[PDB]
Parts: structure tokens; sequence; C-alpha cells
RNA sequence: GCCUGGCGGCCGUAGCGCGGUGGUCCCACCUGACCCCAUGCCGAACUCAGAAGUGAAACGCCGUAGCGCCGAUGGUAGUGUGGGGUCUCCCCAUGCGAGAGUAGGGAACUGCCAGGC
RNA sequence: UCCUCCUAAAGAGUAACGGAGGAGCACGAAGGUUGGCUAAUCCUGGUCGGACAUCAGGAGGUUAGUGCAAUGGCAUAAGCCAGCUUGACUGCGAGCGUGACGGCGCGAGCAGGUGCGAAAGCAGGUCAUAGUGAUCCGGUGGUUCUGAAUGGAAGGGCCAUCGCUCAACGGAUAAAAGGUACUCCGGGGAUAACAGGCUGAUACCGCCCAAGAGUUCAUAUCGACGGCGGUGUUUGGCACCU
RNA sequence: GGUUCUCCCCGAAAGCUAUUUAGGUAGCGCCUCGUGAAUUCAUCUCCGGGGGUAGAGCACUGUUUCGGCAAGGGGGUCAUCCCGACUUACCAACCCGAUGCAAACUGCGAAUACCGGAGAAUGUUAUCACGGGAGACACACGGCGGGUGCUAACGUCCGUCGUGAAGAGGGAAACAACCCAGACCGCCAGCUAAGGUCCCAAAGUCAUGGUUAAGUGGGAAACGAUGUGGGAAGGCCCAGACAGCCAGGAUGUUGGCUUAGAAGCAGCCAUCAUUUAAAGAAAGCGUAAUAGCUCACUGGUCGAGUCGGCCUGCGCGGAAGAUGUAACGGGGCUAAACCAUGCACCGAAGCUGCGGCAGCGACGCUUAUGCGUUGUUGGGUAGGGGAGCGUUCUGUAAGCCUG
RNA sequence: UUUUGUAUAAUGGGUCAGCGACUUAUAUUCUGUAGCAAGGUUAACCGAAUAGGGGAGCCGAAGGGAAACCGAGUCUUAACU
């Protein structure tokens, strides 16, 4: 019914594909409302707030599919 | 395996930008340089990719 | 080998239905409750002290190929690039290829430690 | 002007008065943290209770709850409570993400001072995505910055304190509204009208077909319904060449 | 809008974001010259990774058909004695058995794409920063992926591939954008592409196979006809078919049921037995009904394929419009129509051979620097950059030439 | 000539001739080129007006900070971090 006033504003998608990691910062992907699709394993943190795979620690991504039933990681390993 | 003589019929002129980057990786040109190209599973599937233009000898 | 407990890994081959099965061992019920501890009230919960009662519920294992679950080969849906046409479809060349089902698979497998035979 | 989803393409961007909804704040608590707990709904059953005020049990569900859009989160609870509590912390900062910038989110690292807890660990705000007004500036308190002859000082700066729906929102100036078929200027079929093209829903007609009319009988003659064309050709659509 | 003589090197855009913004301009995308340091990239195969479009689906949401059961609500009714009962066209929970729809849903999910390894192959001077200039931010079109429009427009709005923008040549009558191919410049030279070879107009009326029967080919729909070849069965079929011609059309039979009557003659039971040269309780027209018949069904005859559908192709009728044949370019036409494969010929600025030119590199021969062999870029507007030839001035120029 | 695009039924041209267009003025800087170099350069004017003087003035070699103030450091700062 017109305009519609739709919105304009960020596109919240990835960026940290395939094996990664961080030299003095790794924080992978910085996407909206993902909490209970993929979950941090190791050295990773967020949840809040902060949209981001943050690490405590230094080591690189690999991705796993292996876990309890709808779970999946983005586990990080030092090397 | 036996290496193959290629030769490019039709011109690749018209086509996909994907498949002139199939043709200039056979090292192909003016539709025909003398070319015999390597023995491998990995050249067979090069060819095979643009087999409709690309004409085969062993 | 076999039996179990913890951390778990893998997470349906790990499910469901129905049956079988264990108390040396561990495990739960069980048997009690001052003190530390707890209750808008309470040994109900949390918590402690233990062995008279039991293998039920609970916990763990297993038979069973009936269904779930996994699913070859063949074909199908769709599709990348190309040639045409009878044109949002069809025909051809050349590659890819589900979803469902079938046959087959499948009633798991395992890392570390510890107790038991 | 701000926020979200879909159209939107097994990255993003991505048009249509395409499809649809929200914001220009509020909570000192609904913040912090440690401990305990978790629905809905139906059925059964019982006083003070007029028809119904009780909660215990089963059947059963993450089909209850959350400041609000839609999207997604959330029981490890961000939901409901119990205590203690004010981290709704200060000045800063390697670096990463992001828009062309303004602006902004995430965050290792340092000191200082708090709070929960046995400790680990967490606390520089709320479940996240909207809650504003720059630059210019008037007024005011401070100031061991400065004020050009010297010493004070109007004044200028620095540091506190506040405000323009300027909202035409990224804001053209302590101060600005309407009308022209009386005009008029530069540009143009880029743009309408009288005509050329394209299309044929509309228009008039036929054919497939037939509820019925035509005292019988659908189809001589005529036709409601549905279907498929004949035409260029009008009423419109449309904005190419003018 | 007027904006200048000659050879070259590289080579855009009509997109993003903002603006009293939709005619300009400014940060990002795209073009380019110099300077310093330098390989720039993709296609193929497999492995790993974030992935939900295409397809698939009904579990959950919302919607939904069909069948059945159906709480409670909304509507109606009769009882108030029968354990209150009938009804659900409406609104809606439960449930058994099925089926459609989805951008806004998911008991499933590709092709392709994108990112990076492990690996092979090929060739472009590249990439990056700094220092200088820009040009554009009103383009148009064919196809594909989707909405929109009347599953209309040379209509509309995007995404997206390639072309016109800035692309010449061969083909499509004439044609920008469609088809073949991307043009450094030549050859009284070869070889092909799309297209084409009876004539207009260069070349097969070619070889061989397939199909239609007509001016089809050469405008055209739904619709309609024993127009018809092919495919798989069925029936009749060669001691004897379909059609034709001639010759045969009853006996059981006055059948039974319903009804308005009905000898086959609108319904229902059935649809056989018998004789022969030979036959339906009935096929059709017809009558008050038989009949009349014309037939069904056999015989003889002739004679070998044929009847109704199913399936798959090609044709016919379906078919009125305006300046003049006027819907294959026009003529011709029995292939001299369309179609497939083969080898020819004609076919481009493509490919090859040979000959010229500019830049930079390479191999060899040869030598007061020449000759062979060659890699390879050469279509360019906006715009960026390099270099030539003329014109004129000052000096040389009171030298030097000359009436 | 206009335009994405015109043989165009889109504007224009009778023809021959004399004509008709990107500069120098100033400041700064980039590039070129050169002299000098931690220095370079002069202006007006003087003067032997294309010599020589004239360095007034300007550009440059040190930064941090509103600024006071400090300086191979300095502002932020309790700071060292």
């Amino acid at each position: 019914g017109g305009s519609t006033r739709n919105g304009r504003d960020s596109e919240a998608k990835r960026l940290g594909v395939k094996r990664f990691g961080g030299e003095s910062v790794l924080a992978g992907s910085i996407i909206v409302r993902q909490r209970g699709t993929k979950f941090h394993a190791g050295a990773n943190v967020g949840c809040g707030r902060d949209h981001t795979l943050f690490a405590k620690a230094d080591g690189k991504v690999k991705f796993e599919v292996k876990g309890p039933k709808n779970r999946k990681f983005i586990s990080i390993e030092a090397e | 395996a036996k290496t193959i003589k290629i030769t490019q019929t039709r011109s690749a002129i018209g086509r996909l930008p994907k498949h002139k980057a199939t043709l200039l990786g056979l090292g192909l040109r003016r539709i025909g340089h003398t070319v015999e190209r390597e023995d491998t599973p990995a050249i067979r599937g090069m060819i095979n990719a643009v087999s409709f233009m690309v004409k085969v000898e062993e």
C-alpha cells in the first residue's frame, strides 16, 4: 500500500569461511540472531550481544559437522 | 596413456568467459596451433568441458 | 573375554514395539536424623548417618530384521554448457543429479580412568 | 530521518502505491551476581462461596513467560523468586568487523576503585535490532590558559552545564508568504493534447458447445453458460518519430 | 553550438552514496600517464568449508479438497417419560482414512556458484603502492532468470548473459541489437563457416535414403471428415473376409413382466434350439399396431486382405479489408517440395601459404651490420599518453643569391 | 549538426572569395631541467638600465600541546603500562 519503508541498513552475513585464523584477533563472522544453529568450541566465545566468534587464545578454525542431534560446531585448535 | 592432439572447431568467440578460459588453459590459438596435450584424467576432464568445439586425436 | 560406574566422544546402526536379565560388584529404592546446613512453614528440597528390607520402580545389558533409521543399481524431478525446433515446451549433443521407494545395510562404535569376575 | 522481514536468485547488493509492520523511549528497577525453581491446557475432587474463589493428583508440554515491530534468541534461562548488591564503573587501548564519509559495534592489554561467590568465573547496564538536532550560539559556575604599554578586566580558549519537529530530518543567513488565462525565460515529444504506430481487454461478428425461448421441438429463428477464433477498428492502454 | 594539418600506445560509462537532490557536482566502482619494487590469472580433477535457490514434501504454521466420527459455540425444532432427543447448511477443538497449495511453512534438498588446499597442463608484463589527469552517475536491444500487464503492446519493473553504445566483414529480401566470426595492410593465391548451388545472380536440377499429393511448400486457431503411410493387439480372413451383384428374410412365436398400448418396432427377462439353398423376439424409417419395407444374417459369385478403436507422423476444409499481384524477394515448379547423411562446388576482413608496416622479445647464420628463422600485440569513441609534416617570427641576414 | 542510434520525410548547407577560435597575468605547487645545497633566492632601488650591488622580505632544515609550557622529544597521565 506504499511506500513501503522496508529498511536499508546492514546485511549481517558470513565473512569467516573455510580454514581460518587471526593474527591479533580472530573474529570469524559477525552475524545477528545466530545462537542455536552452530556453536563455539575451544578457545572461542560469544553468545552475548557481540554477534562475533572471538577467541581468548591462539588457534585456527576447521569446522565440525559431528555432535548431538542438531548441534554442529565452529571448532578451534592450536597447531 | 597416449597424449592427445587438439584442434579448435568451432571458434570460442561467441562462448561464455569460463569456456574462453578453458580454450586459453588448453593453450589454443588461431583455431589451431599444433598442440598435443597431457595423458591425464585432469586434462581429459578439461577437454570434456568444451567437447562440442574441441577436436581430439590419439 | 565378561560386568559396571564417571568424564565423555560419536550422537537413530544409538529409535519404537514386545520379551528376556543383574544385586559378589556397583546402582536405586530403603533405614534413620543430633551437629555444620536448610525452610515467607517443613530433613518436602538441599543435607548428613548408614545396612535390617529388595531387585519392583529406578539404573544397565540383550533377543527380535516387523516399522523407523541408513540406502546400491536402474529410472525419475531438476540442472551447467552447446545446436535446433514444432517455443516458458520438445528434440539432439555432452556432463551433473536429488526427493521417495527397492535390494542391501542396520537392533552401533569408542577414548581415558576406576571398581568387580 | 530511524528499525525488521519477504519478493531477492542454495554470498551481499538488487526495481515496482510489489507484499506488510514498527521508532523518535522507558526500567534505579525489569541493572549486577550467587543460590533455588519452571510452564500451557484438560480432566478429577473438596468447607466458609451467590454460578465460579481452595489447590493436590493424574493426562501432558519445552504448544508457558520476556518493553513493543517482524526476525531470531532465551530453561545453562534473559522466565519466576531468595539474599547480597550498584560493574547503569572511571580514564584509556593491540586489533577486528562496517558505511563513501558523518557515525558505530566487537575486543586482547594497563592502573584505580567496587560487588556476587567456596573458588573458578562474571559484572564499564536491561533479550538484540528504532528513542534525535550537528555546525552556528545565548546564558551561567569554575579555570595557577590567555587578553599584546604595565597590572587587573569586558572579550577569546579550556573544563563543567542546557536547548532550535531547524523533522524538507546530512540541518543553504541574529530576519521572509501566496498567485499569474495579463505575464515571461532556457530546455523538450525527454512529456500530454488534434493525426502517425503497437495491442485488441473494450467494441461488433462468427464458430465449438448448449440452461432455455421458439405452445411440439435447444440449435428454422433466437440464446443464459463455458470455450476458440474473425477484424484493425473504433473506446482505452502506451509514450517510440514530431 | 563554432572549436583546426599528420602517424601511433593504453583504453571507459549511463553503476554505488549524498545534494532544494530527478539536466550539475562530490567520496566509492570503471579508464589512463609517470615513478619504485615485482609473474598476473583462470579453466580441469579431487578433498575440505559456509551454504536452502531449483526439485521434493505435509511433519509444524496458515490455507484446502474428499470421505467418515465429532467436544463446544451460533441457528432451528419437539419433548419435558426416559433417561431428554433430531439437525449442523454456519463457527470451531479432538480423531480415523486420503488429497491440493506456500514468497511469507519444512520428520527431505540438487545442478551451478563461491572460498581455500592437494595435483597436472597452457600462455599474455601482469600486481602493488605512490605522484599526475580524467570520462561517466538521463543509453538502447536480443536471449535467459522472475514479478507486473488481459499467462496484451514496438507496454511495465528489476536481476542476468551477450551484442549495438565504441564493431567493420559473410548470412537474415531490405535488418542495430538476431545467425557465422571479432578486421595491422596487400595477393587478377589457396581452404572453410553460417548461408547457398533451375533463372533473375557465382556454384550439384549431385549420390543415396525418408515424407506429403498440393500451387501443399508459399499467413492461420479451436473445430470437423472412410485424406492416408507407419506401430501393437483384437475380430472377420482364403473349404473362402469387408463392399458389390443376384437369390434367400421363419419355426418355436398368439413368449413372459411392467404399463399407457404395442405382433422386434420406447422399458425389463433373456437372446437359444431347429431346418436349409436361407434368417434378429429383433436394426432403422414407419403405423392406431402389424404391414410396408429398406436391412441384420447366410447361400452363390468374385476375390485377398479388411472393420471399429488404440498409438505415432504428414496432409485437407476450418480462412473477409481496404493505392496494385501484395502473407515463398520475383519468375519458373512434380522435385525444379521439405528433410538427413556423404563427397563436391560457391561462400568472411575467419584459417593457410606468399608478400608489406610499427613496438618489444627470441633462435641461428654473418660481420668497416648485414641475412635467414620466428614468438606476439596491433577495430577504437569518452579520456589518458607519445611522436611527425607544414605555416610564421627572431638570429645567421647589409653575409649570400639575383634583374 | 542533433542523438543510444538517422540515407533519413530529424534542424542545416546557392557557390566562389576576404575573414573567424585555448591566451598571458599573478600567486602557489606537481612535473621537467639546472645552479647552489642546510641552505636557496632576491624585490623596489642603486647602477656601467641583458654587468655588479641591494637578502629588506620570503621559502627551508624540530617536533608535541587550545595554550601557559616543554623540546629529540611531547600532549594525554597517578603512571611506570
